C-alpha cells in the first residue's frame, strides 16, 4: 500500500539524519546478508571493498569517523524493485566534520524485513563521491 | 551470458554497427 | 547443488553495462529489448516545471521514451561500475561516468541499475530498473 | 574488425527472419549488381535461371508465393573472401506455407555496401533444395 | 576492351570441379596446390565435442589437414554445380553430390567454393575458399 | 585455363593415374 516513494523518502530522512545525530548506530540499518560497498580509498591509502553484515559494518562506519556529518539531498528517485522491494538513488552534498562539501551519489536497495509488516532493511549500500 | 531477449552473440554484432541492405 | 560456470556479480554486471552502452551508440533503437514488463525507466530529463522528469513503466512506454531521446552517435565514457548481489538473485549496479548525444557535449551521469533474471533461461537477465540523471540537472 | 562469423551469422538471423516475416522486402538485402539463382523447376515447370538486381530479384521471390515460411537452421560457415567480402554455406529445412519440411543448402557471398562502415549487401545467392 | 576467349565463370566453375575430383581420386597428395595463402578449409569432420570441424587456413596447414584424411581411391558423384561470378573477378561454385572414401558407403556433401585470381597470371585461379559439409555429420 | 600452381595438362596427367618409375 505504501507507495516505493513514500518508502524511499522515508528512509532518506531516517538515514541521513542519523549519520548526522548518532553514526554509531547506522549499522541497525542494514541485516546479517547486507553488503556495503564505500568506494575510494582510505588513507592508509588502502582501496575500497564490500562489507558483509551489521557487525562488520558497525566497525567500517566507526573507521570512517563520522562528526556532525551534514547531508544536501539534491535528488532521490526510488522505484518499486521485485519482490517488495524498493531500489533508492540519492544524488547529494556531504560534509563530515565541517569540511568542505563533496558530491556523492549513494545507491540503496531495501528488502522487507519479513516478519513485521513494512519493516525494511538495507540489503544493498553502494556509495561513491563524485570527486 | 546475454541480457533482455537478445539472442547470444546478437547485441555484439549489432554494436559493431553491422546492417545489411537498403531497408 | 554448484554451478562451477556461474557468472559472478561482478562479470553480469560488467558485461551488461558493455552491452548497454556499445548498443546505445550503434543501435540505440534496440535498446528497449534489455528491458521486461514492469520495467521502470528514467533517463534525465526535466519537466514543464523544471523539476526532474518522471519514470515511464513497461516496455512499450519505454521503447517510446528512448525514440523520443534521439540518441545520435552517443558516446559514452564509463568511470565506475561497482555491481553488487541483490536478494532473489538479481544484481544491482552503480555506474559513474559521461555521456555525449550528437557529438555534442559530454554530460556526466550517476545511473543505477537492477538487473533481474528472465525466471528461468539460463544466465539471462533482463534490466527492471533503469535509473538515470545527468548531473547538471541536479548539482 | 567484425569477425566473418559474426557477420554471417548476423546475417542469416536477419535474412530468414525476414523471409518469415515479410518476404515482400526480401530484395532490400541485394543490389544492382547481385545475382539470385534459386535452383529447381517452378510449376510451370520451367528451369530456374539466374535474375539479376534489386527489382527483377523483387518479383522472384514473389513469384514464390512464401507464406509464413520457416526455417530450421542446422550449421552455418562463415569466412572471409577477399575484398572483405564473407561467404557463407546455410545447411537447413524450409517448411512454407506450413508444408512439409525440406533440406536445402544456400550459398551467400556478402559484399561491403562501401559508404557505410560495416553495412554488407547479397552479392550472390545460390539456393538448392536437396530433394 | 574484350578478351573474346575469357573463359565464362560458368566455364570456370565446371572445370575446375572436374579437375579437383579427378584428382582427389588418383592424386590426393596434390590437392593441397589448388589452394593460395590465406585459403580457408573444411572438409567434414566432428570435434571432441561432436560439434562440426573447425577450418584450417593456408597451403600449409590444407595439406596437413588433406593428408590427415587420408583419401584413399576416392570416388565422387557430382549431381550440381552452379558457378556465377563474385566480385573482384572471382568465381563461386556451389557443389552438391556424393563421395565415397576408401570404396566406403557414399557419402552426401554440400560445398562451396570461391576461386580467385591469382593475381595477374592469365586465365589462372586458386581455392580461396572451401568449405565442405557431409550432411550425415549435419542432418 | 588452369588452377592453383598447376602446369597446363598437369592436372589432367596426374588425375590420369600416369606414374613413373619405383618411388
Ligand atoms: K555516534
Ligand atoms: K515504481
Ligand atoms: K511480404
Ligand atoms: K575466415
Amino acid at each position: 500500500k505504501p507507495s516505493p516513494l513514500l518508502v524511499g523518502r522515508e528512509f532518506v530522512r531516517q538515514y541521513y539524519t542519523l549519520l548526522n545525530q548518532a553514526p554509531d548506530m547506522l549499522h541497525r540499518f542494514y541485516g546479517k546478508n547486507s553488503s556495503y560497498v564505500h568506494g575510494g580509498l582510505d588513507s592508509n591509502g588502502k582501496p575500497a571493498d564490500a562489507v558483509y553484515g551489521q557487525k562488520e559494518i558497525h566497525r567500517k562506519v566507526m573507521s570512517q569517523n563520522f562528526t556532525n556529518c551534514h547531508t544536501k539531498i539534491r535528488h532521490v528517485d526510488a522505484h518499486a524493485t521485485l519482490n517488495d522491494g524498493v531500489v533508492v538513488q540519492v544524488m547529494g552534498l556531504l560534509s563530515n566534520n565541517n569540511q568542505a562539501l563533496r558530491r556523492f551519489m549513494q545507491t540503496f536497495v531495501l528488502a522487507p524485513e519479513g516478519s513485521v509488516a513494512n519493516k525494511f532493511y538495507v540489503h544493498n549500500d553502494i556509495f561513491r563521491y563524485q570527486d | 551470458l546475454t541480457f533482455g531477449d537478445f539472442d547470444e552473440h546478437e547485441v555484439d554484432a549489432l554494436a559493431s554497427g553491422i546492417t545489411f541492405g537498403d531497408f
